[PDB]
């Protein structure tokens, strides 16, 4: 009788920086998508490996809700098989992703006169993330042949940078809140089913 | 609801030392930076120093490098400017700044617009040159 | 680098039938939800039909439901649009579109990453 807490994820007052992306486990609950079905303001609502029309009919052994903020031009990167700063260094979907990606323009909440700089991305990393990997380290990034030893300088850079969310920003630089619903199908009891 | 409050200004003779403090209440500057600016009467604001709050790396204007040290104590939520080898010319109003923006390159903080600043503390340097000629 | 190429358009009499085809280059076709959009003389791209990876479900714009059939052949990297009982109103450039993802908002052009240049259909009387 007890619905999965999608409201807690979609309507959270604070959203995570993409580099420190948030993950909520959803289990042992009825997954009623009817509140997403009656939404029209999402900029994107795509599922991979399942039809959005069948989400109320399906059972999964686990569900994860990952949430974070990115720029408009970067929403494309939240999909299987993408490269770029976000897919490579911040949040990586697997090539065979099963789940749904929902994004919406959050300019009303996430941009301020003078700019909101609270949302960060990783700009540098020694290698690409594996799918669903999270890197929250702040080690000075060694870009040259000489080690940094935690001192910034030439070829020694802080690995994170603020998005600058100004109201004057073009569509591609406006903030977008993202919710990724990842579905797992293992040889294990189903924890999450739809109403029917 | 944040405030930057500077203390430690005053008069010094050329060659001497002063320590400016800036107590921050209302927030931290975690992965971002704090800085010191100065403005002499009828002269444009000038960058002095910046420090990354998390890691503590420092960036200095050429005019103060090797003479002024910026540092911070995270427990006291305070940034400091140790002003050694003071010159006539270091005479200005000094104010601490906060940056909400995390910049990857520390040198950006030399020109990036600060979003927080304190009241200012006056620093006057005496010489024996008698600069002001009539 | 994925290209969609539409063919099978030309002149046809009202009441008549036409089969559009769209071939995707490479071997990524199977991973795509395929759709048809159309642009009538001086109107916006309008949704016509879409087909999910497994051939089910299928979707149709209100004005072509019953008359048109979308189908796919993964072995030929081809999506097809069988158009029957054609009217003058069906005169348009028909564009093939493709995406990795199946959108809840399947009628939105912005939900499809890949686009052909289109094939011209003219229905006369
Ligand atoms: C978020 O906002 C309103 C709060 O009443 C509600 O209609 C909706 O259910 C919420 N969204 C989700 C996904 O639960």
């Amino acid at each position: 009788t007890n619905l999965c807490p999608f409201g807690e994820v979609f309507n959270a007052t604070r959203f995570a920086s993409v580099y420190a992306w948030n993950r909520k486990r959803i289990s042992n609950c009825v997954a009623d998508y009817s509140v997403l079905y009656n939404s029209a303001s999402f900029s994107t609502f795509k599922c991979y490996g399942v039809s959005p029309t069948k989400l109320n009919d399906l059972c999964f052994t686990n569900v994860y809700a990952d949430s974070f903020v990115i720029r408009g031009d970067e929403v494309r990167q939240i999909a299987p098989g993408q490269t770029g700063k976000i897919a490579d260094y911040n949040y990586k979907l697997p090539d065979d992703f099963t789940g749904c990606v929902i994004a919406w323009n959050s300019n009303n909440l996430d941009s301020k006169v003078g700019g909101n700089y609270n949302y960060l991305y990783r700009l540098f990393r020694k290698s690409n993330l594996k799918p669903f990997e999270r890197d929250i380290s702040t080690e000075i990034y060694q870009a040259g042949s000489t080690p940094c030893n935690g001192v910034e300088g030439f070829n020694c850079y802080f690995p994170l940078q603020s998005y600058g969310f100004q109201p004057t920003n073009g569509v591609g630089y406006q903030p977008y809140r993202v919710v990724v619903l990842s579905f797992e199908l293992l040889h294990a009891p189903a924890t999450v089913c739809g109403p029917k | 609801q944040v405030q930057l409050v500077e203390s430690g200004g005053g008069l010094m003779q050329a060659g001497g030392s002063l320590r400016l403090s800036c107590a921050v209440s209302g927030r931290t500057f975690s992965t971002a930076a704090m800085g010191w600016f100065r403005q002499a009467p009828g002269k444009e604001r000038e960058f002095v120093a910046a420090i990354r709050w998390s890691g503590g790396s420092a960036y200095y204007a050429d005019s103060v490098k090797g003479r002024f040290t910026i540092s911070r104590d995270k427990a006291k939520n305070t940034v400091y400017l140790q002003m050694n080898s003071l010159k006539y010319e270091d005479t200005a109003v000094y104010y601490c700044a906060g940056f909400s923006a995390t910049r990857s390159l520390l040198s950006d903080y030399a020109t990036w617009p600060y979003d927080y600043w304190g009241q200012g503390t006056q620093v006057t340097v005496s010489s024996k040159h008698h600069h002001h000629h009539h | 680098q994925v290209q969609l190429v539409e063919s099978g358009g030309g002149l046809v009499q009202a009441g008549g039938s036409l089969r559009l085809a769209c071939i995707a280059s490479g071997r990524t076709f199977h991973s795509y939800v395929m759709a048809w959009f159309r642009q009538a003389p001086g109107k916006e791209r309008e949704f016509v039909a879409a087909i999910s990876w497994s051939s089910t479900p299928t979707y149709y714009g209100e004005s072509v439901k019953g008359r048109f059939t979308i189908s796919r052949d993964n072995a030929k990297n081809t999506v097809y649009l069988q158009m029957n009982r054609l009217k003058p109103e069906d005169t348009a450039v028909y564009f093939c579109a493709a995406d990795r993802g199946e959108s809840y908002y399947y009628t939105r052009p912005t939900e499809y990453e890949f686009w052909g240049q289109g094939t011209q259909v003219t229905v006369s009387s």
